[PDB]
């Protein structure tokens, strides 16, 4: 199997910057039909990979000009003139000169913006979920930037350490922000057995922490 | 609008088999070879068989990974490409997709998520999430919907039947207990909620089921 290097891993950047991503192959992609069958995609979150570059250098059908492939024998470049908020996603590159086809381990692309704060939202259990006997407390934590964030749950002012699900985003393609839910799942004797239900948030955007709560009887 | 629309996937005891298929429409069906390609977390992704056109005698190469338990085949007359698989093992599971490669390009299906588990399928559970003092955060309005416990994956999460689509995030599924749970909010401006209705459509494919849930105010 040849196989293709992806350098580098990440690539935060700027609206407006270059951007480069190199694809190396452990042996030659020239074919003995003297093509050289090196392609490059974008993935972009929640969708398929789409062809970018085909064989080194040809830009498929509907790719903005900014987007242009270099390279020969087991070097190949990627080159991004200036990145928009839609070329966020993972790059990968392929051979298809020797069978098995490989492809490289991808790039993730990330947008620098300017930070943003989480606009955060507690929600307790539905009558619903109660009355099935169970008790789901929802916290969401919105469009904020870095995607490094950490949230923690205090039930009557300790901490819960059990029961606690948290899923990110991938970075939004039309604003760049993350987001963030946290679930703490409780059975309902569980969740009668307290009264106060925090959701507490730390973000560089804000020296002290982000606090959200609400009590039981006190709903 | 070239297309390339994969069916047949879903959730399938170890050891068992399963055959997906492949149609395409808007381009030139046999001036390409058709290729499988699989993708998950783990090895993320990986080509699995090909089949060349005509010119090529409708040849066929396999990884080695599937090669004796996979077979792949095509037919011009009817512009698909199918994927015999048998004996399915844990390593198999993953998204796959149906791809074109030809001489002047070549396209990607959506993909079709297979999962090989023994678990069974297991409805969701969905429940609004209303506010717990609806006012206004700043000139909008948070909601959400929890589809709790289900399997398995994918679940489509759609809000007032389609049509709210800016602002809407909807997180990826976690498995909790051998089972997944998975958010989505929505936030709409004040003065249309609670004005007007907003509901999350929630459809699990595996269960034939397929939920409205209205979103409504609560004070508790
Ligand atoms: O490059 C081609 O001549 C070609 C033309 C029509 C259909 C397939 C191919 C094609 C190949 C044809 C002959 C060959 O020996 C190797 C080929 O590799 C390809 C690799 C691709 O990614 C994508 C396409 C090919």
């Amino acid at each position: 199997d040849v196989v293709m290097t992806q350098t580098p891993l990440s690539l935060p950047v700027s609206l407006g910057d270059q951007a480069s991503i190199s694809c190396r192959s452990s042996q030659s992609l020239v074919h003995s039909n003297g093509n050289t069958y090196l392609h490059w995609y974008l993935q972009k979150p929640g969708q398929s990979p789409k062809l970018l570059i085909y064989k080194v250098s040809n830009r498929f059908s509907g790719v903005p000009d900014r987007f242009s492939g270099s390279g020969s024998g087991t070097d190949f470049t990627l080159k991004i003139s200036r990145v928009e908020a839609e070329d966020l996603g993972v790059y990968f590159c392929s051979q298809s000169t020797h069978v098995p086809w490989t492809f490289g381990g991808g790039t993730k692309l990330e947008i620098k913006r300017a930070d943003a704060a989480p606009t955060v939202s507690i929600f307790p259990p539905s009558s619903e979920q109660l009355t099935s006997g169970g008790a789901s407390v929802v916290c969401f934590l919105n469009n904020f930037y870095p995607k490094d964030i950490n949230v923690k749950w205090k039930i009557d002012g300790s901490e819960r350490q059990n029961g606690v699900l948290n899923s990110w985003t991938d970075q939004n393609s039309k604003d760049s922000t993350y987001s963030m839910s946290s679930t703490l799942t409780l059975t309902k004797d569980e969740y009668e057995r307290h009264n106060s239900y925090t959701c507490e948030a730390t973000h560089k955007t804000s020296t002290s922490p982000i606090v959200k709560s609400f009590n039981r009887n006190e709903c | 609008e070239v297309k390339l629309d994969e069916t047949g996937g879903g959730l399938v005891q170890p050891g068992r088999p399963m055959k997906l298929s492949c149609v395409a429409s808007g381009f030139t069906f046999s001036d390409y070879w058709m290729n499988w390609v699989r993708q998950s977390p783990e090895k993320g992704l990986e080509w699995v068989a090909q089949i060349r056109n005509k010119p090529y005698n409708y040849e066929t190469y396999y990884s080695d990974s599937v090669k004796g338990r996979f077979t792949i085949s095509r037919d011009d007359s009817k512009s698909s490409v199918y994927l015999q698989m048998n004996n399915l093992r844990a390593e198999d599971m993953g998204i796959y997709y149906c791809t074109s490669y030809g001489y002047h390009g070549a396209y990607w299906g959506q993909g079709t998520l297979v999962t090989v588990s023994a678990a069974k399928t297991t409805a969701p559970s969905v429940y609004p999430l209303a506010p717990g003092t609806a006012a206004l955060k700043s000139s909008m309005v948070t909601l959400g919907c929890l589809v709790k416990g289900y399997f398995p994956e994918p679940v489509t999460v759609t809000w007032n039947s389609g049509s709210l689509s800016s602002g809407v995030h909807t997180f990826p599924a976690v498995l909790q207990s051998a089972l997944y749970t998975l958010t989505s909010s929505v936030t709409v401006p004040s003065s249309s909620w609670p004005s007007q209705t907003v509901t999350c459509n929630v459809a699990h494919p595996a269960s034939s089921t397929k939920v409205d849930k209205k979103i409504v105010p609560r004070n508790c």
